[PDB]
């Protein structure tokens, strides 16, 4: 049904009403999304319908269509924008400068901003306006607030 | 059964809400995608 690039609800019916579980980016004919949103469910857009293509639990992400294709990433200076697209409301660019999560395996970005869980998904952009990733996939820290990872998938 | 509905379009916002903190968290990546504090 509908494929034009831009930031989508990931919404459902089995509960009261309609619920958004999540968002998603739809880019080059693949919807990306978080893994937890839809936990690789078939999606409907219209009458048409989305098929998963490639999924992973550990990196929390999975991509309908086609494989992942988003590729720009955070230079680590630079401030970033949240495109938050919480539910029932409009979406809203948030501007923050990200922190660091150390793991490991290596560092990555860190959006501190918070929404709540049906944000889950939506892209952060640079000042080119390149989804750089997702953001709900993170850690609540000592005083309640919630800091998400900036999760990029890797592109073929 | 879940659906999809346009929400916007991807492009920044000059002059924007410019808030939130930017901190350096210590964390772990479990195999389930969970990532917790380690202190
Ligand atoms: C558990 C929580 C600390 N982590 C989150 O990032 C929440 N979602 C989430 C993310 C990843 C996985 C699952 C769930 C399941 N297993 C993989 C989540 C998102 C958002 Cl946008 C606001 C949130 N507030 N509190 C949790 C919360």
């Amino acid at each position: 049904g509908e494929t034009t690039d831009g930031v989508y609800r990931v919404m459902t019916r089995r509960l009261l009403g309609s619920t958004q579980v999540g968002v998603g980016v739809m880019q080059e004919g693949v919807f990306h999304t978080m893994w937890h949103v839809t936990k690789g469910a078939a999606l409907r857009s219209g009458e048409g319908r989305l098929d998963p293509y490639w999924g992973d639990v550990k990196q929390d992400l999975v991509s309908y269509c086609g494989p992942w294709k988003l590729d720009a990433a955070w230079d680590g200076l630079s401030e970033v924008q949240l495109l938050a697209v919480p539910p029932g409301e409009r979406a809203k660019n948030i501007q923050t400068l990200p922190g660091i999560f150390k793991t490991k395996d290596g560092d990555i970005g860190a959006v501190a901003l918070d929404y709540p869980a049906g944000t889950s998904g939506s892209p952060i952009l640079d000042k080119c306006g390149r989804v750089i990733g997702l953001y709900g996939n993170g850690v609540v820290i000592k005083n309640g607030s919630y800091v998400s990872a900036i999760t990029q998938g890797k592109r073929e | 059964d879940m659906y999809i509905e346009r929400a916007g379009d991807i492009t920044w916002e000059k002059d924007a809400e410019v808030t939130g903190n930017s901190p350096r968290l210590d964390v772990a990546l479990d195999e389930s995608g969970d990532f917790s504090l380690v202190e």
